[PDB]
């Protein structure tokens, strides 16, 4: 029960954390989920969360926590010794499961983490989509993301290749991606994930945190359709079966 | 739109529309939309699926069909249909689909029960547990029954002679496990046609016999069986509905030919009125249903072949476009053009053309098109400024080319906001040649003998500006004013004519990209599909002008 | 033709038939793997799919709604002769007649060879079919059997 | 991960727990698994394992332990909060 306490005032840092709302609530991401089960595994077996790969298969959704505007969460965490079997919740009501491990150099699958050029650039505008379209497809849908977690810069037309912004904090690139996954199937329907079948997260690779002075690093992420596997940077999620959602009108009645 | 691209089908008048679980299912929320099968998620509707009725011509048939078909009209693939034999009055035949369709395709198609073997059928009150034992005391079998009360089990016993008084059990708790191992010498029964979940589940899977099939109607603790060569056959006949491959016109067959022999038969029957589908739903959640649920949409005629007369329904307005038309969204390549275009495409309507200034210029308009395109839609974007006689022609020589015209939904604009006593005669002429140009040229060429006959949806987006005014943007005003007033003049007129007032869209506009937040005139931004369902509303209105705000909170 | 081929060694198949067929996935999946590689040959099964387990907890977890999973244990059916193996005795005799069915690769083993012969069936490396020759064959197509003297610890 | 270390002394209580031999070999028996994932529950639910009602399920006998002819014993024993999944495991 390694109990976690997130604290969500102005100067705790993950004030960031407010930037993830869906439909006008700011809901706990489930990559939060992810990375507090990475984090608890890390601890557990006498290693930092940040040169430990991990890989989180069977993942599913239950709940989603409402944060707080300004106060603090806590979220507990329970892994079996064996099985890695780990069980993120909350209060009385489980949030997520499925299981943890940390397998060998056979982590990721993609090859996307090897690949350092981005080739996005030099398209004629006609074929990519910048953030702010990019965002505004998501908007659209329902996901109303803040600063924070707007972690696209560019995309194709395809929703195949696209520029991530890695800038230090793991949750924040863990939702891009999955926001990338989420452009990947158009509709109107405000989708919401409940089951993955394999995020393989891989730190080794990943470009080290910029500094204050050394702004953003770009990285190159690609969703393959045929597998329709998401992979940016050293992270690898696949699977992402959903459901649908009835959405919450923001404001007074029209 | 009855003409289906695909096959050829029949539109039958439905008089006695069934109604079953499934239906619940998905109306309660219990079964999202989207785990329906390709082909029934972008259907008009999602309830109901059997039917009976006179078809085209009055010859009384019956069947199962795609989702809407707990209607007063369906249109059916004329693969799910089979002829009403005599002696049998609709109220009756409405009950042999699903109930039978079901039975047979679980015990004959997959089942394969043969002569011996032992089905256990669970729910033995509920029309599919009747079909089951019908079946399966047609193929000569030795069947359990698992009836809920004792009433049911009074009831079954006086509808089925052979059945002793050793073959029932108690399905409310798990005693029926006990009574089947001690009856069947411990062996355990071979076809259980269950239809439980939970404990109850588990106690069932625990007495299949060797290479038994387990045909679950509604699995996790199936997959740890200890009997080595099993089956497990989920049984959903959504799927099979919708995909009508060699199995369905063999189960069409299996059916026809029971029917032709005295084995299917009418279940207990509970017509409901039209006007009752609330308390249908209700009763069939609670579980006291008495065997099958119906609606009598229409009285049955003396005649057994006429036709099936003219009647009126009271139901609330939709829209939806004729898929065989064509529509144009001028400056339909904006923010708000492209999300009207694909909420069009999702309503219907397949053949389009986006007029926008210069053509597409971005990535995001790329990939609405590409996405609408996909979707099956026929979408010819053009690059023409309409403000001579002759553009307009061209616009109009496109939508032809595509087909009929049907609908014109204006929704260019020009913001060249600047205080009148600072107004340059430029910004004046530039702001109105893309509404009160444009408008007027669509309504001299769409009034031509030749269109109008076709159109039906003249729509002219505006926006509030003309009612609540906002300071220093007379151009807009005058524009949306001349829109409003001519569409006025349109419903006085005769043909369509709409103008929907706009206070501020979310998201796709400039002010969603700089944040959906920012308040004008106490004008919260609203927000997208809250527009789309209040424009789904005006579309089929008859209002020459109207507007939709969303107040602030102050 | 050279498009039906993958591998089976690693997790490529899933790769190649999912690109292959469309993404519709294959419907009679006659499966004989077991470990990750069942989970991936799970994952391609399409709709109205029937699963024929040669060698399940992963398929109950699925996601293609109306499907049929088929444990297949001949021991059983030859246990159990009902009208099944009668059935499955006609086909295979019918099959016969036509020129379907016809011998695949064989590797006889002399009869004192027992430990090798499952030995190399263990490895994997098994050339085809296995045999052991118990007696050699003679000239005329009907005959008696003749003597012959087996060594064997008596019971 | 409510360890439990068992003694097989002379003086201990649980010098009976030699008596359950299986062929010439003290195995710890799966009862001694049950009664310690029965107590463990009771223990973290600040119940005491002498009036609390049980019912485990789905049990499954992986190994048996060989209880030493003369020391002590230790076995871990890991539940879930929610889903009440035990785990009774000893070393590795």
């Amino acid at each position: 029960d390694s109990s976690y306490s997130i604290d969500v005032s102005a100067d705790s840092p993950d004030r960031y954390l407010l930037d993830h709302q869906v439909d006008g609530r700011e809901l706990f991401p489930a990559c939060g989920c992810l990375v507090l089960a990475w984090k608890t595994l890390a601890a557990l077996n006498g290693r930092d969360f940040e040169q430990m790969p991990v890989r989180l298969s069977r993942v599913e959704i239950h709940q989603a926590m409402f944060l707080p505007k300004s106060g603090s969460a806590t979220v507990t965490v329970s892994v079996m010794p064996r099985t890695g079997e780990f069980q993120v919740c909350e209060n009385e009501n489980l949030l997520a499961s499925g299981f943890v491990t940390c397998p060998d150099k056979d982590v990721l699958e993609t090859s996307t983490h090897a690949q350092t050029r981005s080739s996005l650039q030099d398209r004629p505008a006609t074929e990519v989509l910048t953030r702010d379209e990019v965002y505004r497809e998501l908007i659209l849908r329902g996901y109303e993301y803040g600063p924070y977690f707007q972690g696209i810069l560019r995309a194709s037309v395809d929703g195949q290749e696209s520029e991530i912004t890695w800038d230090g904090r793991w949750v924040s690139f863990m939702d891009s991606v999955l926001q990338m996954d989420i452009l990947a199937r158009p509709g109107d329907y405000q989708m919401l994930p409940i089951k993955f079948q394999s995020i393989n997260i891989d730190p080794r690779v990943q470009p080290a945190a910029p500094a204050e002075d050394e702004d953003v690093v770009v990285l190159p992420g690609r969703f393959d359709p045929v597998l329709d596997i998401v992979s940016a940077g050293g992270v690898e999620i696949r699977g992402l079966e959903t459901i649908s959602a009835s959405r919450r009108l923001t404001h007074a009645p029209e | 739109a009855s003409s289906e691209k695909g096959q050829d089908c029949e539109l039958c008048t439905v008089y006695m529309a069934g109604v079953v679980s499934r239906d619940l299912a998905l109306a309660c929320g219990k079964l999202r939309r989207d785990e329906l099968p390709a082909g029934m998620f972008c259907k008009e509707g999602t309830l109901g699926i059997e039917f009976s009725g006179r078809d085209t011509k009055g010859k009384r048939v019956m069947g199962l069909c795609a989702p809407p078909a707990l209607a007063s009209s369906v249109l059916c693939l004329r693969s799910s249909l089979w002829s009403v034999p005599q002696h049998w009055s609709l109220e009756e035949a409405a009950t042999v689909p699903v109930a039978y369709s079901t039975a047979y395709y679980a015990l004959v198609i997959r089942g394969h029960v043969r002569p011996g073997d032992t089905v256990l059928v669970h729910a033995g009150g509920s029309p599919v547990g009747q079909a089951a034992i019908a079946v399966a005391q047609s193929c000569g079998c030795e069947i359990f029954i698992s009836t809920a009360t004792d009433a049911e089990t009074s009831s079954l016993k006086s509808m089925f002679p052979r059945l002793k008084d050793r073959n029932f059990c108690s399905c409310k708790d798990a005693s029926f496990e006990r009574h089947v191992k001690k009856e069947t010498s411990g062996k355990g029964v071979d076809i259980i046609l269950n239809c439980t979940t939970g404990e109850l589940l588990g106690a069932s899977i625990r007495l299949l016999a060797s290479r038994g099939r387990f045909l679950n109607l509604a699995e996790l603790v199936f997959s740890g069986s200890g009997r080595r060569d099993t089956s497990f056959h989920d049984i959903n006949l959504d799927t099979l509905i919708d995909a009508q491959g060699p199995e369905w016109t063999e189960l069409t067959s299996l059916v026809q030919k029971g029917i032709q022999s005295g084995l299917v038969k009418p279940l207990a029957r509970t017509v409901y009125a039209m006007d009752r589908l609330v308390d249908v739903f209700k009763l069939l959640e609670e579980g006291a249903q008495a065997g099958k649920l119906l609606v009598k949409i229409r009285e049955e005629e003396a005649e057994k072949i006429t036709l099936p007369a003219k009647k009126t329904f009271e139901a609330v307005p939709r829209t939806f476009f004729h898929p065989a038309k064509s529509y144009v969204i001028v400056g339909g390549l904006g923010g708000f053009g492209l999300e009207l275009a694909h909420w069009m495409v999702l309503r219907g309507v397949r053949k389009l053309v986006l007029t926008s200034r210069n053509g597409i210029t971005t990535g995001y308009q790329t990939r609405k098109i590409a996405f609408l395109r996909s979707l099956g839609a026929d979408i010819v974007v053009c690059a023409v400024n309409v403000t001579s006689q002759a553009a307009a022609d061209r616009l109009v020589k496109t939508a032809t080319d595509l087909g009929p015209l049907g609908g014109v939904f204006n929704l260019g604009l020009n913001l060249r906001d600047a205080l009148l006593v600072e107004q340059t005669a430029e910004n004046y002429k530039q702001t109105l040649e893309a509404k009160i140009q444009t408008t007027s040229l669509l309504d001299g060429i769409s009034r031509s003998p030749k269109i109008q006959p076709t159109l039906d949806h003249f729509v002219m987006f505006s926006s509030l500006s003309a009612g609540h005014g906002i300071p220093g943007q007379t151009n807009y005003g005058w524009g949306n004013s001349y829109m409003d007033r001519l569409c006025e003049k349109r419903r006085a007129q005769g043909l369509p004519g709409l103008s929907i007032q706009w206070a501020s869209i979310a998201d796709v506009g400039f002010v969603g990209t700089k944040g959906n937040n920012v308040v004008i005139e106490g004008k919260w931004p609203q927000r997208m599909y809250n527009c789309l369902q209040v424009c789904d509303y005006f579309l089929s209105q008859n209002r020459p002008v109207v507007a939709c705000h969303v107040l602030a909170e102050k």
